[PDB]
């Protein structure tokens, strides 16, 4: 994350570490035995036996107190998932539960993030926090130890699709948030992270409403994140959440 | 206590 400051340990509770080999990726912890994620860090399509999750993680790679380590039974990417264009960007985790029949343990640091409404109609007026362990600048070395998070407001595809900014690019299920004039942005090694957005209607107040996706440059100005839009997939949650 | 709910107020 570009522009964006450390997170506190308690701020983030849902946010999922992803590792396999030598990859890495970010998820959302949307249900106790669930986590989503973005399409494209599995389009390798890794065997699951090989896929390690750690919730309650705030530096990434390091063993903590309430970290909690949890293998992956199965996970499904979108059937309609494009390598190329990106779209429909997202995946289902399903969390291996232990003998007691728990997937994650959830605690203070470790609980699911609500799904968002979809019904409501976003303005641009919305603001988001963007979070992951993603590279701080465009030409950074490596990724970064510490949680970053951001503030963004959600940007209408009508502003997004134009030709200035992303033009054609963006599709149906995808959303972009940022700025413009630029200076804060998801990064590299930012993909599959979580997009919380503010939701007045919901109790909670607070929704996940992105699935980090792709982008040009690290806050680049005109050039803002492109997400997936979760509520945009409500549906295709609920039917193969609840398997 | 207990679990807060997500739905919509």
């Amino acid at each position: 994350v570009v522009g964006g400051l450390v997170a506190l340990r308690g701020a983030h509770p849902y946010i999922a570490a992803l590792y396999w080999g030598h990859s890495f990726c970010a998820g959302s912890l949307i249900a106790p035995c669930w986590v989503l994620t973005a399409a494209h860090c599995l389009q390798d399509r890794p065997a699951p036996e090989d896929l390690t999750v750690v919730l309650g993680q705030e530096r990434r790679n390091h063993s903590c107190e309430p970290c909690q380590t949890l293998a992956v039974r199965s996970y499904r990417l979108h059937e309609a998932f494009s390598p190329v264009s990106y779209q429909h960007d997202l995946a289902l985790l399903r969390l291996q539960e232990d003998a007691d029949g728990s997937c994650a343990l959830l605690s203070p640091y470790v609980q699911p993030v609500c799904l968002p409404s979809g019904a409501a109609r976003p303005s641009e007026t919305t603001l988001c926090q963007v979070a992951g362990w993603g590279h701080q600048f465009e030409g950074a070395e490596e990724y970064a130890s510490f949680l970053q998070e951001a503030q963004v407001p959600f940007l209408s595809l009508e502003r997004c699709s134009a030709p200035d900014v992303h033009g054609s690019s963006i599709l149906p299920g995808m959303l972009c948030a940022g700025f413009l004039e630029g200076g804060t942005d998801a990064c590299q090694g930012d993909s599959g992270g979580p997009l919380v957005c503010e939701d007045q209607a919901a109790e909670r107040r607070l929704t996940l409403q992105g699935i980090i996706s792709w982008g040009s440059g690290c806050g680049d100005r005109n050039k803002p994140g492109v997400y997936t839009d979760v509520a945009y997939y409500l549906a295709w949650i609920r039917e193969h959440t609840v398997s | 206590n207990g679990p807060l709910s997500c739905g919509q107020r």
